[PDB]
RNA sequence: CGCCUCCUAAAAGGUAACGGAGGCGCCCAAAGGUCCCCUCAGGCGGGACGGAAAUCCGCCGGAGAGCGCAAGGGUAGAAGGGGGCCUGACUGCGAGGCCUGCAAGCCGAGCAGGGGCGAAAGCCGGGCCUAGUGAACCGGUGGUCCCGUGUGGAAGGGCCA
RNA sequence: AAUCCCCCGUGCCCAUAGCGGCGUGGAACCACCCGUUCCCAUUCCGAACACGGAAGUGAAACGCGCCAGCGCCGAUGGUACUGGGCGGGCGACCGCCUGGGAGAGUAGGUCGGUGCGGGGGAU
């Protein structure tokens, strides 16, 4: 565990002078590294309120810190436009190391495991060299096992970086977590 | 744009409003910080805080509290006698909390 | 008559000042505060119906 | 006519000048002392036109089925609201730029607004592009 | 057939019409105070349960989303979106003005007692404002503790709320 | 002490103080920057705000200068309008005399000018 956690230190720290300067040259800025990571899973209206509010209380949990309490379904998905307020923000905004370990026990120790989980996606992130992935299946047992029968899928996190343009993010993430096949 | 800057011109306006004749201007942030005072826009402005005189970067919003409680006499006497307050780019705990104190002082006198 | 009825305040025996006020949502709860000609100020109180 | 999906009732009265005067294609319906006009009046026009043209190649536009005329009753005594919607026209005073085109090639054309407006409603002139115009 | 809003009042203001249009005769216990923070819709590009439209990321924007309610004014230099603490939506009152012939209705610095939001420079005598309104009589109730038809009291009654 | 100059602030002028394009500075500014027990803070993270300081850099916010493409400014003329006096027409309406006389429309115009405190920049 904190095993992992030295690790992302290092697969970053290095690889990032390397590519760093095997390419910039303007003076190992941000060219290209990553802060911060949001993440956000499948929206209250997902409800049961009571049930499956709480499950996504255990999932954000173990996952990063933040789990669920009773209140998923307000001012209504109900009859197409029909929708009010928006009381049901739930999502991780955790800033800087956690989510490294994270970059590490997320992308590059859970990323393959669970049917057919390949990954073989285009323009990742392209979105300005900043994230794009969020897969449509929990890390299964990133811990808990059946704690909720349908429990959670809908998950999809994202990253702030600074990855700039995209083939330059790209040397980033593609060597820093894995870039999933053309 | 709008945005911070507004963070900004805002504690202006609202400060402006505001009179009961002159103000300071703090400004958080290390060697950054110094403090100036102000009045109406007459064009004037009574005397300057603290020119940069080191005295202990260290764990010092204490570094703070004394630029602060200086520029507090400096004042003071720098122009004869008077009361009013201040701008500041935040709450008073730290940095500015200190340039507080050190007005404090300014006009506490003892 | 509708969720709207009219009360007032009187404060602890020493005194009474009035103003209207409604019937909605918390109803009945009506502690509030105002200060009567009682002393100077003095909590009051309210309620009265 | 058209002044479809409109937005208001009714409009008022008074007259005077505007502007219309370019050209859009060089066969040219001008109008001259005027007001409005029926829409019908107008469609009238267009027919005669768009008819005489061999019947085909198209002729253009100018004004608009603009405002809604009201007689108000149907002949009573007066006093409604002054309510009931009628008759519905362009507003064109100061001889103004009808623009219509087809490909007559000649005083073809000519006798095509001859009839047209000599019917229409109004003293009136026609012509081509005489003095072009230069915008930004 | 009372009131608010817009047009026509034609540029001060201000005016009919069986002239155009269109709303109100609620409340909001906390949209009432103040202190601290925040800051639109919508366009685009990228994304779990999506999947024209949530939720999150990434840019873009005289602010056209917004403010119970209609219009119009305003206006995010927020009156607008969030948190803390609290009653002044105080009594005594006001100088001096809006309009108005009548009565109306309406604007209000500042002095007093008295508190509440900051440490304070100060804001608070309801709300973001322009409609939710009704003389006079008559009588009710909570006072008061002024009057009483010889005097003590009292039916009853004068001013307050 | 009291000269202009570099500026860090902080003031009047509402877009020629704008967008955006090329450049360019840290010595000293100042920014990001380091880290967080301690002020105090995020309904998640000191993201911001904040505390806590050598560094590293000047990418990012950032200040001048060149660039007018968008945007902003937008004259001279010129017409419409019309204040007032008179005509011409049954007419809807036209025209004449005497002062005021925007708009848009080529000009061409700009990539701010400056109030004050001051680190200080040049014995």
């Amino acid at each position: 565990m904190p095993l992992d956690v030295a690790l992302k230190r290092k697969y970053y720290e290095e690889v990032r002078p390397e590519l760093i300067r095997r390419f910039g040259y303007q003076n190992v800025w941000e060219v290209p590294r990553l802060e911060k990571v949001v993440i956000n899973q499948g929206l209250g209206e997902a409800k049961e309120d009571a049930r499956i509010l709480e499950k996504a209380a255990q999932e954000l949990a173990l996952i990063t810190g933040q789990k669920p309490a009773v209140t998923r379904a307000k001012k209504s998905i109900s009859n197409f436009k029909l929708r009010k307020g928006m009381p049901i923000g739930l999502r991780v905004t955790l800033r800087r190391d956690r989510m490294w370990i994270f970059l590490e026990k997320l992308l590059n120790v859970a990323l393959p495991r669970i049917r057919d989980f390949r990954g073989l996606n285009p323009n990742s992130f392209d979105g300005r060299g900043n994230y794009n992935l969020g897969l449509r299946e929990q890390l299964i047992f990133p811990e808990i096992t059946y704690d909720m029968v349908d429990a959670l899928r809908g998950m999809d996190i994202a990253v702030v970086t600074t990855a700039e343009t995209d083939e330059e993010a790209r040397a980033l993430l593609e060597l820093l977590g894995f870039p999933f096949r053309k | 744009r709008l945005t911070a800057y507004e963070r900004r011109k805002f504690r202006v306006r609202n400060r402006i409003k505001r009179t009961g004749r002159l103000r300071l201007s703090v400004f958080r942030s290390l060697k950054h910080i110094y403090a100036q005072i102000i009045d109406d826009e007459k064009g004037v402005t009574l005397v300057s805080a603290s020119s940069l005189a080191l005295k202990l970067k260290g764990n010092k919003t204490e570094v703070a509290r004394q630029v602060g409680r200086a520029l507090a006499e400096k004042a003071l006497a720098l122009g004869i006698k008077q009361v009013a307050f201040d701008r500041g780019p935040y709450k008073y705990h730290g940095r500015v909390k200190a340039l507080a104190e050190g007005a404090r002082e300014g006009g506490l006198e003892f | 008559r509708i969720k709207l009825l009219l009360e007032c305040t009187e404060c602890k025996r020493r005194n009474y000042a009035t103003e209207k006020n409604k019937r909605n949502t918390p109803n009945k709860l009506e502690l509030r505060k105002y200060c009567p000609w009682c002393r100077k100020h003095t909590v009051h109180r309210e309620v009265k119906i | 006519r058209m002044k479809y999906r409109k937005q208001q009732r009714g409009r008022l009265k008074g007259a005077t000048k505007g502007g219309d005067y370019v050209a859009f294609g060089d066969y040219g319906l001008v109008a001259l002392e005027p007001a409005w006009i029926t829409a019908q009046q107008i469609e009238a026009a267009r027919v005669a036109m768009v008819r005489h043209f061999r019947r085909g190649g198209k002729i253009f536009i100018r004004i608009f089925p603009d405002k809604p005329y009201t007689k108000k009753p149907l002949e009573v005594r007066m006093g409604k609201g002054k309510g009931n919607v009628e008759g519905y026209v362009a507003v064109v005073k100061p001889g103004r730029v009808m623009f219509e085109v087809a490909g007559v090639t000649e005083e073809q054309a000519m006798e095509a607004l001859r009839i047209a407006g000599h019917k229409l409603p109004i003293k009136t002139k026609i012509v081509r592009r005489d003095a072009y115009d230069e915008a930004q």
